RNA sequence: CUGGAGCGUCGGGCCCAUACCCGGCCGUCGCCGGCAGUCGAGAGUGGACGGGAGCGGCGGGGGCGGCGCGCGCGCGCGCCCGCCCCCGGAGCCCCGCGGACGCUACGCCGCGACGAGUAGGAGGGCCGCUGCGGUGAGCCUUGAAGCCUAGGGCGCGGGCCCG
RNA sequence: UACCCACCCGACCCGUCUUGAAACACGGACCAAGGAGUCUAACACGUGCGCGAGUCGGGGGCUCGCACGAAAGCCGCCGUG
RNA sequence: AGAGGGCGUGAAACCGUUAAGAGGUAAACGGGUGGGGUCCGCGCAGUCCGCCCGGAGGAUUCAACCCGGCGGCGGGUCCGGCCGUGUCGGCGGCCCGGCGGAUCUUUCCCGCGCGGGGGACCGUCCCCCGACCGGCGACCGGCCGCCGCCGGGCGCAUUUCCA
């Protein structure tokens, strides 16, 4: 009986460490692509620019997929069918951001709200600062801080999702599951921009802050998170 | 060198200060106890600038240090003898104040039972 | 029963006491004053309860018995214990504890009654 | 005013039901007024029917 | 700075039974006690009824636990009520069965057991069944109350056909300016 | 009791759940059941339609003894009578049928609801319906008036 | 105020709100919340009990891997056979044999989340006044109510408590 | 924390009617004490408790000089409604 | 008599003077400090206590053990009895068990078809004993196991007290 049971019950534990090796392993193996995939399209992006550039010829790199859009301007003195687009990107708070899937429909949804957002292509570095650093989850609704990843497999492991990561594929390469990958996740609450806007209230394109800034969002998530 | 807590934890009071009543201080017949103010135009209510303050809640104590003397020892009202013996087991958290209308006579009465059985007493040395 | 006689007694009781944010129950054996299911004395059909000796010195420990109650008289019996504290505790401990009776109070009763101990020594300098 | 579903009622007090208002702070010491009726006039006619023919 | 609405994020559901009554409250704490636990949902909607009000947990008539329990699959098991059991009167071939409720009314008490039956109350089904297992809820008709019948559109609106609430009815009381055609109009 | 009412929690509070803007002024509508036609048209009209005007015919002095009857359901006879008496009967293989004075048990009419077991019957009763007949009939005994 | 402290177009740098971030603390709602005495952390069963046998095993995917493996099954001891034994004792991070200090079972505890307000509602008021039924071996000529106090305090505060 | 005093920043007098009041609108010298949503009938919904195709309540009766009592108890009344 | 003939108490406005501090933007107010006072805690070291332990001093009887007694607790054999739940048997209370029923007999009795009474029937509630089962906080008796108290034994490397 006792030494039946001690046997049992340890077994269960080492059969543990057994599993709690084998997903630890897989993680760093996974990360092992999300190197090679993530230098990979870098690469073959160059490549080929060179490859044309040689020929008296010609890249049109592809159009962005993802573009993680901050609101920019707070909430009253706000019209209706923006309020409405703005609590469908879930951009209620201002000046808060979330990653879009840029998208005929989505990037028409921008459009209409543009005057107070700013959104733009942003950049691994980015997308890695983001959810690493501000990055909690919802779970049971409820803005969870993803400080283990027992966290993120616990929503996300039914779409081969099982670390921070995996997410982080399913955040560039917009993936099967960006819709789920994209919604544990828990709109991110930046901080103000150290060192200061230009103009809230204009386009960008005409010295201000708002709407379109393609890749050039990138400086604009330094100084907010 | 009295009866020490069980533990001392640090007070904190977010604001130390009573809460008088808007224009207490011009007026006699107003005094000093809060009345919420529901006048129309009234500058205080509209949370207006450099004006008294309105008591609101978050603007309360925590709950730990609620409630709780300078020294550690919460009161309880003790009242006659018998009441004293209450506190026999909840000694350390928290002590006795004696009831302002006993006499002279038990006053003291309870205050030799309190040292007796080591209960702080905030008043121990008062009628005599 | 004990867990409907409580919810009698819960509030509305005369050796109940509520002032000044506490609240607290007389009865004789509750051990610790306390407004409770454990530690209150009556409700129940089996207590421990511990008190100061007439005599001045030691301690009684009081069980209530559970051959008969609505008996009140007889229903419930005491013993002295004038012991040299350490043997005082283990006596009250041994009769809680392998006496299979109320293994809850079992420590409230030993600090009911080291607290009686010392209320009966030297009092002061 | 009436205000959203309720019924009509002419409760009839447009007169002066106040003045001619009966309380009956009586009816107990009535009740006994009466018992002592019922038992005097029996021990009065002492053997016969108390009730009445 | 956040923009929604704070307007009915309280939900106002009954979390304690409104009552004093001691033996509901410990029958009550008695699941608390089950419905954390055990799988089972049944204890919490039985929970979620001790919970309710008079009004709200109708009592159930005999003649309708009747052909609620006649039906095919569900001999063996036992009927559930959060409220009470009352006769029928105008019912004679009672089978025998297994109830439980809080209350049942003492004729029917008498019914039920003459025919060889059992009554629980709300803990005896708690050791029979915890997780509920081999039982039948059922609750009497909530849009019963005489109440219900004066609830609706209106009356006066075009054909909703709601009783109005009249001191007392009869010829002269309301038959006019609305309900014959010939004397305005009707609906 | 005065205890647990708004008008305690009603205090500090100036106007007193009453609105200041249009006070509470003694009686704005009119008083009672007044303004039936003119504007205060909306509720009588569509909430207790058909108040306003006559219909039928006079019974002038009335009295609601001369036409008392209540009334029974087939339904529940096999109350009236100690439940006892029908299980003497249905059983005892005479076609006894026990006699129901629905008279004895206080209704002037016999009314054809619900279903009745199959077990002969003497009623006897004033007012019969057409169905209670036939219910009976058809089950087994016999529908006899009284006066 | 004047190659300006004027006006165009532009840089850097800095300054500051009750705005955003992080933290602190006090509200409320929700969590089909946990907690009324129990194992267990992307939990991916557990247990009889038999017959047969043993170093067997379950000799499956650059999957990168998820469900099966390298802290043990069997073993150290008693000596190829037995065992693999009892918590009134394993010595305990799991303990299912009995359970907080904690469990006023309308108590307490963790999460998150959120708490501009006239009229109005609603809730909560060991907030306050006077009356009675209970109850407090309440208090009191060894001094009550009121009253008075630049006498210590507590509540967010109604007030409350103390000199 | 409170008294006086000192400084730095803030700062219009409340109440009210009011689209808008510090109002070059009105009430208001100051203080004590008094002072304004009450009772009843009728509805209605919401809820609490009893019993449940019933259930009641009187008004009557039977049981008190009441100390408590002008109470409580009980009645094919109990259903004449 | 700081109860003096409009006298218990004896507030505020208000005024009476004593002390302190201030004082050209009327006072008065909010936030933040600073100085000073009246008081309040202390300290003529506040070094705060509580375990356990080691060491060195000093002092009583024990604790560990049995044995006599007393009192609990728990266990079961339900052993024996008493108790009550569900079932069965007794048709045994049934008339020595009642009450309810418009059940039935005026085969009965009394009084005038009716009333009262008696007799038959069903539903209910009691005895006998026998059997099963929840064997239930409802005990009570023995046997047990454990605890506590009291009294005996144990004189001291023990077990207490004190510094
Ligand atoms: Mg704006
Ligand atoms: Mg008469
Ligand atoms: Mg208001
Ligand atoms: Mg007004
Ligand atoms: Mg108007
Ligand atoms: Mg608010
Ligand atoms: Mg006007
Ligand atoms: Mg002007
Ligand atoms: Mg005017
Ligand atoms: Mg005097
Ligand atoms: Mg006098
Ligand atoms: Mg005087
Ligand atoms: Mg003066
Ligand atoms: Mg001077």
């Amino acid at each position: 009986n006792f030494a039946e049971l001690k046997i049992k019950r340890l077994r269960k534990k080492f059969a543990q460490k057994m599993l709690r090796k084998a997903r630890r392993k897989l993680i760093y193996e996974k990360a092992k692509h999300y190197h090679k995939e993530y230098r990979q399209m870098y690469r073959t992006e160059i490549r080929m620019a060179r490859m044309a550039r040689k020929a008296g010829n010609f890249y049109v790199p592809a159009e962005p997929k993802l573009a993680f859009v901050i609101r920019i301007r707070g909430i009253n003195g706000v019209s209706p069918k923006v309020r409405k687009v703005l609590q469908l990107l879930r951009l209620r708070q201002i000046f808060n951001g979330t990653f879009v899937k840029l998208n005929k429909a989505s990037i028409n949804m921008l459009r209409i709200v543009e005057p107070y957002i700013a959104w733009g292509y942003p950049n691994l570095k980015s997308v890695n600062e983001l959810i690493y650093k501000r990055g909690y989850g919802k779970i049971n609704k409820k803005r969870i801080a993803l400080t283990d990843n027992a966290l993120i497999a616990r929503s996300l492991g039914k779409y081969g999702i099982i670390c921070m990561e995996d997410l982080i594929h399913e955040i560039y390469t917009v993936g099967k599951r960006f819709k789920e990958a994209n919604n544990f996740l828990w709109p991110f609450k930046l901080s103000s921009p150290r060192g200061g806007m230009k103009k809230k209230t204009t386009h960008f394109v005409e010295g201000g802050d708002a709407g379109n800034r393609e890749d050039q969002i990138n400086r604009l998530i330094r100084r907010m998170n | 060198a009295a009866l020490r807590p069980l533990v001392k934890p640090k007070i904190v009071k977010k604001r130390t200060k009573k809460f008088i009543r808007h224009q207490s201080d011009r007026y006699v017949k107003i005094k000093r106890n809060w009345r919420k103010p529901r006048g129309i135009d009234n500058r205080v209510r509209r949370r207006f600038k450099g004006q008294i303050l309105m008591p609101n809640i978050g603007y309360g104590s925590n709950k730990k240090t609620k409630h709780m003397l300078p020294s550690g020892f919460r009161k309880f009202l003790v009242h006659n003898v018998k009441e004293l013996e209450v506190l026999l087991m909840c000694n350390k958290s928290y002590c006795a104040e004696i009831a302002h209308n006993v006499s002279s006579k038990n006053r003291k009465a309870i205050v030799e039972r309190a040292a007796q059985l080591a209960i702080r007493v905030t008043n121990p040395n008062a009628r005599l | 029963s004990a867990h409907l006689q409580w919810m009698v007694v819960r509030n509305c009781s005369s050796f109940l006491i509520k002032r000044n944010k506490q609240t607290y129950s007389t009865e004789p054996n509750n051990l610790k004053a306390r407004n409770s299911f454990r530690y209150n004395g009556l409700i129940h059909h089996k207590t421990v309860g511990v008190e100061p000796a007439a005599d001045g010195k030691g301690v009684v420990v009081v069980i209530k018995r559970r051959s008969g109650q609505r008996k009140p008289a007889t229903s419930y019996v005491r013993t002295t214990i004038n012991k040299n504290a350490r043997a005082t505790l283990s006596s009250i401990r041994h009769m809680i504890r392998k006496n299979k009776y109320r293994p809850d109070l079992r420590m409230a009763a030993i600090r009911r009654a080291s607290a009686i101990l010392r209320s009966q020594k030297p009092v002061m300098v | 005013a009436p205000s959203r579903n309720g019924m009509i009622l002419k409760p009839h007090f447009h007169k002066d039901w106040q003045r001619r208002v009966a309380t009956w702070f009586n009816q107990p010491a009535r009740k006994i007024r009466r018992r002592k009726a019922r038992q005097a006039k029996a021990r009065r006619i002492a053997p016969r029917p108390a009730s009445g023919p | 700075g956040v923009d929604i609405r704070h307007n009915k994020d309280r939900k106002v559901r009954r979390k304690e039974p409104k009552s004093q009554d001691i033996y509901l409250r410990l029958l009550v704490k008695l699941y608390r006690f089950l419905a954390r636990r055990t799988n089972s949902t049944f204890n919490q909607v039985v929970l979620k009824r001790l919970f309710m009000s008079r009004t709200n947990r109708p009592p159930l008539s005999l003649s309708r636990m009747i052909r609620k329990m006649k039906l095919p699959g569900r001999e063996g098991k036992t009927a559930v009520v959060v409220g009470t059991i009352t006769d029928d009167v105008r019912v004679q071939e009672v089978p025998k069965l297994k109830v439980c409720a809080l209350r049942v009314s003492s004729r029917a008490r008498s019914r039920i057991l003459k025919a060889g039956g059992k009554i629980l109350t709300f803990d005896q089904l708690a050791l029979d069944s915890p997780k509920g297992c081999g039982t039948v809820l059922l609750s009497g008709p909530r849009k019963g109350r005489e109440v219900y019948r004066h609830f609706g559109k209106a009356p006066g609106t075009p054909h909703s056909h709601t009783k109005p609430y009249v001191r007392s009815k009869g010829r002269k009381f309301e038959r006019a300016r609305g309900r014959r055609a010939s004397r305005g109009y009707k609906n | 009791p005065s205890r647990l009412r708004k008008t305690r929690k009603l205090r500090g509070h100036v106007s007193h759940g009453h609105g200041r803007i249009g006070k509470h002024r003694k009686h704005p509508g009119g008083r009672g059941n007044a303004g039936g036609m003119h504007h205060h048209r909306i509720n009588f009209d569509k909430y207790h339609p058909g108040y306003f005007g006559k219909v039928g015919m006079r019974h002038y002095h009335l009295k609601r003894n001369q036409s008392f009857c209540p009334t029974v359901n087939l339904d529940k006879l096999w109350t009236l009578v100690s439940e006892q008496t029908r299980i003497n009967a249905a059983k005892n293989k005479t076609g006894a049928a026990p006699i129901i004075d629905v008279v004895r048990s206080g209704y002037y009419k016999v009314l054809g609801k619900g279903k009745l077991p199959k077990q002969p019957v003497i009623v006897k009763a004033k007012f019969f319906s057409r169905r209670a007949e036939e219910k009976i009939k058809g089950v087994g005994g016999a529908c006899v008036l009284v006066a």
